[PDB]
C-alpha cells in the first residue's frame, strides 16, 4: 500500500510548468512588445534570448534554475488592435534552424504551418499555440558558454536550441490614413517538461 | 488529480489529435540505431540492431568523496565511426596547477593561479581561446575552465593532442586539491563546479544558494585534502572541441584562512585534474583551441 | 445539429485551464536523445533539500556564558529570505509544513573546545532573553571538537496542519511555530597562540517531511 | 424497504447552498461595489468579511446559523461597464495564505491561477469560477474570540480562513479622456457544504 | 466538426443551473481532518426540533374559571414570528406540512396546584370565544403539579397535504390549521405566605412528521 | 433528483475534469500518519501507519444531565512530540465562583461574580486577556469564559501551570450550578454554553432562539442544581493558550426570581468547572495569559 | 474543444421543437395525490362522443 | 442541449488543422482507372536518390 497522504503535487516540475505565465518580450523584458502594422515582428522562441535578461519573479527566473530544458511549448498570444476597424493577424511558425525570410510577406509565410486570426476592433483578441519539441539538440541550454557559430561571432547564443520562431503579419480590408501599431502579450505554458543540470535560483530583496 | 492542466497524457491513434477535437501536440522519443555513447564512464561502444521503395526500382560535505551526480545510460550516437581513447596516458591525475591562500581574502574569493584564467563572466573573450590576451588580465584569475586550462596546462598530452586533432570529444571531470595546514590553522574552502559557467551563473556560486552546484569543502579542522568528481554534460553528445567548456573549476572561500599568530599568513594549494573515460570522434588535421 | 448555449464566461483565458491550445506545427517530432545527461531534476523540494548557508556566526574566546550568537524566528521574515535554497522554494508557495534540518559547522581550529547550546522554542508572544530561559524548550548541547557539523533538527511543533507564508503578517498563530538562537554554553578555549575566534557555518536545508503548497507569485513586493 | 415518500430535499444543506445567492459587497453589505478602471480592487472570499455585517436576509445571515463551514466555493462575477468601448478583465486567485501584491500588475497576477475575461460594451458581462477548499484551517469560522496575530492588533478576525482573495485589473485598448469605474456584483454557492456547532438565527422585524 | 444551434437563452445565469463554473484553481486541495469537531449539522429541521419560547403566559391566584390566558392562530402570521428557531425555518420555505409539538413549563412553586385547559380547534371563520366552546376540540387538561413540562401536540387536521407560508393571506384555506389557546380550568390556588402568580413558559418545536419545501426569500418585506 | 445543482459528484480520473468538459472542482479528504488527539474523551494517542527521488542520489432541558453534543472521534495530530497530562489534579470539578441571584433580575439577565468578566461582546479587551481593566468594570460582569476564567480562578492549579507552559491545549468542559431553595421558592435559571461568544452571538442567547445553543434549565419548582458538559470545539486539533476561548458560560434568568414573602429576596449560587480529559502539547518557556 | 458550425435559423422560437426549456425550479417537486378526482379525460375524440344537439 | 464556451482563436485557418473543409460536391466521385502509368513517386528522398551533377 501507501497511505498515504499522497504527497500533494506543485511539487512537480511537470505539474508545475503546465500552467501558463506572462513571457517577457525580448529586449528589456517588458510585459508587452509595439509593432507596426505595415511589415509586423517576429518573435523567437528561444530561453536565451528570454534570459537576457535575470528578472525577478518572471517565469524566465524560473527556467534560469535549469541548465537544459526540454518540453512541448504552449503559448498564447494576444494582439491589442487600437484603431476602430477589424484586423486579421497571420501567424506562422519557423521551425528551429529554418531560413527566416527577411521581408515577411503572405506567400512565403503560408508554406509553414501557418494560422490566420480574425482581431476585432477596439479590442484585444486571444489565440493559443501548441508546438511540440522540435529543436535539433537534445535539449534546449537556458545558458551557453561558447560561441554558436565557428567563426567565433556570436557568444553564448544557440538560435536552433529553441521552439523556433513565430513571424507575424497584421492584415486589414479597410484603409487607415495614419499607421497604428498593434500591442502584444505572450503567454507561456510547457507539457512533458523535463530538466537537467539545476542552478542557483536568482536574488530578490 | 491529474491537476486541472494535461501534460501528457498524450494520444494515438485518432484520440488526442483528430479532425473533431485536439489537445496539445507531444513529441515522442526518437528511437535511434547506433553506437553507445554520451554517458561516460559507462561507454561500451558496439553495433546496434532505406525502409520506403523508389519509383524507378521494381547532507553533505565534506563527509564522502563520491560523484557529485550519478553516471547516467548510454546513448546511439549519430556518427558510425570509431572513437579513439588515450588510455591510461590520457585518463590520469595531472598537476594542474599551485596556488597560494592568503588570510586576507574574504567570502566568496576565487582563487587561481598562473594556468587559471580570470572568468567572472563580464570578461569579453577574443577567439580563439588560446589567445593570449584571455588568460592575462590585469587582476588575479578566478575559474579552470575545462577543458581549455588542462590543455593550456598541458598541450604536450595524448589527451591534447587528440583533442587538437578531433573535432569532438566526450569525459567526465575529477578535480582535487590538497591543503595542508597545522592542527592550530582553521579555515575552509569549497571546491565548485559549475556548468556552463555565465555571469549571472558565477556569480550565484559565490552566494549562499551556490550550493546546490556539485561541492565538496576542504575545512581545515578535519581534512587536507577534498576531491569532487562529475560526469559528462552537454547539449549534444559529443562536445565541439575547442569552441564549448561544459565544466568549470572554482576553488573559493567560505571561511577565511585563520591561521596562528607567528606563522605565515598564507598556505600552499595544488589543484589536481583527471580526465574521467575519454573518447574522441572525427579525426582530421590539426586544429588547436 | 447538436443544439448549444454558452455559460458566462466565453473566451477567458485561464492559466489552470486544459485545452485551448491549437496545433502550430503540423508534423509529428521526435526529441534527440538525451539519456547521456546526468543530474535530472523532477521535483522542487529536491533544490530544498540541497545545503543553504543562512548565518555566519562568530565566537571569541571573550565571549562568556549565557551570550547570545544569534536568534532567528521559524516564520516567512526570516526562513523565506535566509538566501538559501530552501528560501527560494518557500517564497513560491502560500502554505509549508514538516521538519527543518539545521546544520552549524564549525569551522574552527582542531585545537579550540566549548560548548554552543542550539534551543529551538516554539510560538509565544515574546522571545527568549535569557539562556535558560531558551533551554526550557526542544535543545541540544553541542560540543564543538567532535564531528565537524551539528545535525540539528527543527521539530514542527504546530497548531495547525500548514503555516502560511505571508510576509506581510509572519507573527500569525498560523504562520510563525517559534523562534531559534545559539547561546554560549561553555566559552571557547583552546591553547596559547591559538586563533582567539572561530566561525560557525549555518545551514538550512529541507528535513524529510517537508512540504510546500499553494504557488503565489514569486519575487514578491516585499519589503 | 422504504416507502417513502424519500423526505423531500430543500431541507439538507448541502443541496440548499449549492444554489447562488448574491453576495453582499465588504463594508456595509451592499449589493454591488464600484471600483476604478486604473487600478481595480481585490474581493476578499472571507466569511468573516461577509458578516461584517449582521443582515436581513443575506446569504451572510444564512452562514451566520454556523460556527465552523468548510465548502468548495462557487463564485460568479458581474462587471458592469458603463463607457461605450469593449473591455478585458484579469480576475487571478489568491490563495488562502498567500502575500497579497500592494499594486496588482499584470505580470505578478499571471502567476496565480488567474482568467482573462472579455468585457462587452455599454452592458454587463458574467462569468463563473469553482474554487476547491484552500484554506489551511480545518474548517473557515464565520465567527471568532480571539486575535489573528501574536502581537494581538486585529480582534475577530482569520484572514487565513477564508477561500483566498480575489484580484482584479480592468484593462483597455482605446485610451479614454474621462476616467470611469466598474460596477461589481458577486453570486455565492457552495458545494460539498459541511456545517458545524449550529448558532441562533438572526432577528428580524 | 459538429453542427450546432442556439436555443433561447444564451448566456443566461440559473441559481439552479448547474456546470457554469470553471476552474480558478489549478491544483487538487487537502482539506484539513475535521473529525474531531462535533455537533454536525445536516439539516434545516434539526432546527426546528431544537425547543424555541413563543409565549410568557402569566398566571395569578386572581384567576377565575373560564379565563383566557393566551391565543395565537396556527398561521404564518403567528407560526412564522414566535422568535423560536422553528418559526425561522418555516419563513424560509413557502409550504409545510405535519405535527407540531408544544411544550408548557411550569415554572411555578411546588405548593401551587391548578388546572390549565390546552385547546386546539381546527380552522373555522371565528375563533373560540369562551372556555367550553374551545374545549368542543382537541384539548387537554393539565394540571401543573405532576411533571414540569406539559408535552401537548399539536395534530395536523388539515384540508390539504401542505399549508402555504403566506404572511399576506394568513386566514386562507391552504394556509391556517385553527387555533389554540390556554384557559383556566382549576383556579390557580396554593398555601398562604407562598407567590400569588405562576409564570408558563411556552415553548415550540417541530414534531417528527415536520416538513417544510420550496424555499423563498428569507427576512420577509413584513409587515 | 439529485436537486438540478451538483454538490459531487465529483469525478476522477479524467471524467469531471478533462480538457473537453468541466464541472465544479471538489477537495479531496486528506489522509495523514500521526497521534490521535484533537476528540476529547477519546484520547488515547499512539504512532500511526520522504516518498520522492533526488536528482544527487542513485425535548427537553432540565430532564437528564448529559452531554450537549456527543463525543467525535479522533483525528491525527500535525505535531510529533507525545502530550503533558494534568490528570486528576487538573481534571476535577473546582469551585469557579459563588454568586448571587436576586428577584430584581429580569429575563435574559446574565450573572456573573467576582471571577467573571463582563462580556457582552462591545467591551474592548486589552491585550493580554490578563489585564485588569477587562475583569473589574464600571457594570456587573456577564460571562465565564473559558479557560480565561478558570486559570484566573485558579492561577495556581497543575493545569494552569501546563497552560502557562505550553503553546497548546484541549479538553472538554462541564459546568454545574447549585442553588437551594425552599419548595416555597420559583425561579429558572439557563445554564448557556456559548462557542466563540461574539456580539450578536451573545445577544441571540438572551433573546427566544437562544436554546439552540447547549443548555439545561435550573427550575426551581423541581430542581436544586443543574449540570452541562461540552466537548473540545476549535478551528485547529489544538487551541493556541492565553489567545482563544472556545466555550463561554452565561447564568441567565428565564422566569426572574419569585421568593416567598418575608423571605430574603435573593438566593445564593455556587459554580463549577470542570475540564475533561487534558492534554497539552509543545513545551517551552512560560508565557502566561 | 470540439469544433462546430451553426445551420441557418440560430435563436428561433418553434412551438413543435422541443429541449428549449432551461429549469426555473430547482428543486424536485411532488404533486398532491390526485386518484380521488374522477371523470378524468385523455383524448379530444371522448367529447366528439358526447352527445351533441344540431337542429330542432 | 448541450452547453459551449470558445477557446480562443476561434475562426481561426490552420494550414496544419484538419476538419475545416465542408462539401462543395454531393455525389461521390470514382475516378477512373490509372494503374497503366508507371513510374508513380511516393517520397521526396527518391528525387534525392536520383544523379544530379555539381561541378565539372
Amino acid at each position: 500500500d501507501y497511505t498515504g497522504n499522497p504527497l500533494p503535487p506543485d511539487t512537480k516540475l511537470e505539474n508545475f510548468f503546465s500552467f501558463y505565465r506572462l513571457l517577457p518580450m525580448g529586449g528589456s523584458g517588458a510585459p508587452s512588445l509595439s509593432f507596426p502594422a505595415d511589415e509586423g515582428t517576429i518573435i523567437p522562441l528561444n530561453p536565451i534570448n528570454w534570459l537576457k535578461g535575470a528578472d525577478v519573479s518572471g517565469i524566465a527566473a524560473m527556467l534560469s534554475c535549469f541548465t537544459y530544458i526540454a518540453a512541448d511549448l504552449r503559448i498564447t498570444l494576444r494582439f491589442s488592435n487600437p484603431n476602430d476597424n477589424p484586423a486579421t493577424m497571420l501567424v506562422a511558425f519557423a521551425p528551429p534552424g529554418a531560413t527566416i525570410p527577411l521581408k515577411p510577406t503572405r506567400q512565403m509565410l503560408s508554406n509553414f504551418y501557418m494560422a490566420e486570426v480574425p482581431v476585432s476592433a477596439a479590442t484585444s483578441t486571444m489565440v493559443s499555440f501548441s508546438i511540440p519539441y522540435t529543436s535539433p539538440l537534445s535539449a534546449i541550454p537556458t545558458s551557453y558558454f561558447g560561441w554558436e557559430d565557428w567563426s567565433g561571432t556570436n557568444f553564448g547564443q544557440l538560435s536552433s536550441g529553441s521552439w523556433g520562431n513565430l513571424m507575424l503579419i497584421p492584415s486589414l480590408s479597410v484603409d487607415s490614413a495614419i499607421p497604428f501599431d498593434f500591442q502584444l502579450s505572450c503567454w507561456v505554458a510547457f507539457g512533458n517538461f523535463k530538466a537537467w543540470v539545476p542552478r542557483p535560483p536568482p536574488p530578490l530583496p | 488529480n491529474n491537476v486541472t492542466t494535461d501534460v501528457g497524457a498524450n494520444g494515438w491513434a485518432p484520440t488526442v489529435s483528430t479532425g473533431l477535437g485536439d489537445g496539445p501536440v507531444s513529441a515522442s522519443a526518437d528511437s535511434l540505431p547506433g553506437r553507445s555513447g554520451g554517458a561516460s564512464s559507462e561507454k561500451t561502444h558496439t553495433v546496434s540492431g532505406s525502409r520506403f521503395s523508389k519509383w524507378w526500382e521494381p547532507t553533505g560535505s565534506t563527509a564522502p568523496s563520491l560523484l557529485a551526480y550519478p553516471t547516467a545510460t548510454p546513448v546511439p550516437l549519430p556518427n558510425p565511426d570509431e572513437p579513439s581513447q588515450p588510455g591510461p596516458s590520457g585518463d590520469r591525475t595531472w598537476l594542474l596547477d599551485t596556488v597560494t591562500w592568503s588570510q586576507e581574502f574574504t567570502r566568496g574569493w576565487n582563487i587561481a593561479g598562473s594556468n587559471g584564467m580570470q572568468w567572472t563572466g563580464l570578461e569579453s573573450l577574443i577567439f580563439p581561446v588560446s589567445t593570449d590576451t584571455n588568460w592575462t588580465s590585469t587582476s588575479s584569475p578566478t575559474a579552470y575552465p575545462l577543458p581549455f586550462s588542462f590543455v593550456r596546462a598541458y598541450p604536450d598530452s595524448s589527451w591534447a593532442a587528440m583533442y587538437n586533432t578531433h573535432s569532438m570529444w566526450n569525459c567526465g571531470w575529477r578535480v582535487q586539491v590538497t591543503v595542508n595546514g597545522s592542527q592550530f590553522h582553521a579555515g575552509a574552502l569549497i571546491l565548485y563546479m559549475v556548468p556552463e559557467a555565465t555571469t549571472h551563473a558565477i556569480q550565484t556560486a559565490r552566494d549562499n544558494a551556490g550550493f546546490v552546484f556539485p561541492y565538496v569543502i576542504l575545512n581545515l579542522y578535519e581534512s587536507n585534502t577534498a576531491t569532487i568528481e562529475v560526469p559528462y554534460i552537454s547539449p549534444t553528445p559529443n562536445t565541439s572541441s575547442g569552441l564549448h567548456a561544459p565544466w568549470t573549476f572554482y576553488l573559493q572561500v567560505l571561511s577565511p584562512l585563520n591561521p596562528p599568530p607567528s606563522l605565515p599568513t598564507s598556505l600552499s594549494c595544488s589543484i589536481y585534474v583527471t580526465p574521467v573515460d575519454s573518447s574522441f570522434h572525427g579525426l582530421r588535421y590539426l586544429a588547436p583551441q | 445539429h447538436w443544439k448549444t448555449r454558452a455559460v458566462p464566461g466565453a473566451g477567458t483565458f485561464g492559466s489552470a485551464v486544459a485545452g485551448q491550445e491549437l496545433p502550430l506545427c503540423g508534423v509529428r517530432a521526435y526529441y534527440p536523445p538525451n539519456a547521456y545527461i546526468p543530474a535530472q531534476v523532477r521535483d522542487w523540494l529536491e533544490f530544498a533539500h540541497r545545503p543553504g548557508l543562512m548565518a555566519t556566526v562568530p565566537w571569541t574566546m571573550a565571549d562568556e556564558p549565557a551570550e547570545r550568537l544569534g536568534i532567528f524566528p521559524v516564520s516567512p521574515s526570516a526562513i523565506a529570505g535566509t538566501g538559501a535554497p530552501i528560501s527560494y522554494v518557500i517564497s513560491l508557495f502560500s502554505q509549508w509544513r514538516g521538519e527543518l534540518a539545521a546544520h552549524l559547522l564549525f569551522t574552527g581550529s582542531a585545537q579550540h573546545y566549548g560548548r554552543l547550546v542550539v534551543c529551538y522554542t516554539p510560538a509565544a508572544p515574546q522571545p527568549p532573553s535569557t539562556m535558560q530561559e531558551a533551554m526550557r524548550g526542544t535543545y541540544t548541547v553541542w560540543d564543538v571538537n567532535a564531528a565537524s557539523t551539528l545535525e540539528f533538527t527543527i521539530p514542527f511543533i504546530s497548531n495547525s496542519y500548514w503555516k502560511t507564508v505571508d510576509v506581510n503578517n509572519p507573527d500569525a498563530l498560523l504562520s510563525t511555530t517559534g523562534y531559534v538562537s545559539i547561546w554560549v554554553q561553555n566559552p571557547l578555549v583552546g591553547p596559547h597562540t591559538a586563533p582567539a575566534s572561530a566561525l560557525v557555518q549555518a545551514f538550512i536545508s529541507a528535513g524529510e517531511s517537508f512540504n510546500v503548497r499553494l504557488m503565489q507569485n514569486p519575487a514578491l513586493t516585499s519589503q
